[PDB]
């Protein structure tokens, strides 16, 4: 499944940030992110796509100080090509979510839980 | 050569606090992470949290975020763990351990002799 | 509920000297890293009166000084610890540990006792 693929890529990222000591930025600093609420629909994945820009910069920066993230680019590329499929056929819909404060780790965990909840409904 | 010496046994009433110490010798405690893991004979092994003694970063299991506070002192070459709001379920043997590599956070190795903490109603 | 669950079996085991022992660990999630191509799993041994000691990390790689009788195998969600030619000194508790995603979690453990052959 496509949603199956997205979940994996997120969990892979979370794994790296939890196992590699020098990946400190995604672990220690909070940013204002779009987080998923109880409202859960494939349309809401636009919110995730809007954050992919910033996320690449996070990974690129972490890479430059810790040479343990060589595959930063196509990581985001993989994520982007998977979410665009799930979004469905629609004019891009402005993200309708609240803007909340969290670390990159917490950000991933909440989009992971989002994916897992969809899987349950299908 | 690498060793982690833990402080002695403790006795506490419920609601109390305890601070355990983990003194490193044979190496500089800054170079690796310090993990804390407890053992309860009926519940097995349970990871509590880790700390990076170089810059002080801490990571906790959600179960212990309010209860526990990890700490290091570079001068003493030592790490510390404090548990507050103790309950009888917190009766355990508390181990400190070191990360295996300097680069990777897990797994833990070179464990201490353990500190027995007994909480009595 | 979010935590990765380690189902370790068997709980207790008694065998004779020289026989082979099989400990199984099953995970609720794959522990394989897609980039590293490694499984984030370790095995610990706790002899009576002693602290836990690392036997095997990354599923199949033995720690220095660990005899060859100890073989870790497996991938994804199914893992196995093997002890061949089991010795009197192997009397201990054995735990699997995952660390693919925090918090790292232990299996419930395996108590191993030895008998004469
Ligand atoms: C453990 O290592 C700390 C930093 O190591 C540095 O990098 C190493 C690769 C090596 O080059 C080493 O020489 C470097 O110092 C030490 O902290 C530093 O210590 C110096 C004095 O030796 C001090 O001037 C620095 O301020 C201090 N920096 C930091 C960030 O702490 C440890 O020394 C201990 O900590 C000191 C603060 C001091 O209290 C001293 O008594 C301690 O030895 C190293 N620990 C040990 C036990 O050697």
């Amino acid at each position: 499944s496509h949603l199956e693929q997205l979940l994996m890529d997120l969990q892979e990222l979370l794994s790296r940030m939890e196992n590699y000591r020098n990946l400190k930025l995604p672990r220690m600093l909070t940013f204002k992110f779009y987080l998923p609420k109880q409202a859960t629909e494939l349309k809401d994945l636009q919110c995730l796509e809007d954050e992919l820009g910033p996320l690449r910069h996070v990974l690129d920066l972490t890479q430059s100080k810790s040479f343990q993230l060589e595959d930063a680019e196509n990581f985001i590329s993989n994520i982007r090509v998977t979410v665009v499929k799930l979004k469905g056929s629609d004019n891009t819909f402005e993200c309708q979510f609240d803007d909340e404060s969290a670390t990159v780790v917490d950000f991933l965990r909440r989009w992971i839980a989002f994916c897992q909840s969809i899987i349950s409904t299908s | 050569e690498i060793q982690l010496q833990q402080s002695g046994p403790e006795l506490r009433r419920p609601g109390s606090s305890v601070k355990l110490s983990c003194k490193a010798s044979g190496y500089n405690i800054t170079d690796y992470l310090i993990h804390w893991v407890r053992h309860r004979p009926e519940h097995g092994l349970e990871w509590i949290g880790w700390i990076d003694p170089e810059d002080g970063e801490t990571r906790y299991a959600q179960k212990f975020q309010s209860k526990a506070t990890l700490t290091a002192d570079t001068s003493s070459n030592a790490a510390y763990m404090q548990l507050s709001s103790l309950t009888p379920e917190d009766t355990a043997t508390y181990f400190c351990a070191r990360s295996l590599d300097s680069t990777y956070i897990y797994p833990f190795a070179y464990w201490g002799q353990g500190t027995l903490v007994t909480v009595s109603s | 509920g979010s935590d990765i669950v380690m189902t370790q079996s068997p709980f207790s085991l008694a065998v004779s000297e020289g026989e082979m022992v099989t400990i199984n660990c099953k995970s609720s999630q794959s522990l394989l890293s897609s980039g590293n191509q490694k499984n984030y799993l370790a095995w610990y041994q706790q002899k009576p009166g002693q602290s836990p000691k690392l036997l095997i990390y990354y599923a199949s790689t033995g720690q220095s000084g660990v005899p060859d009788r100890f073989i870790g195998s497996g991938s994804g969600t199914d893992f196995t610890l093997t002890i061949s030619d089991v010795q009197a000194e192997d009397l201990a508790d054995y735990y699997c540990l995952q660390h693919y995603i925090s918090p790292p979690t232990f299996g419930a453990g395996t108590k191993l006792e030895l008998k004469a052959a």
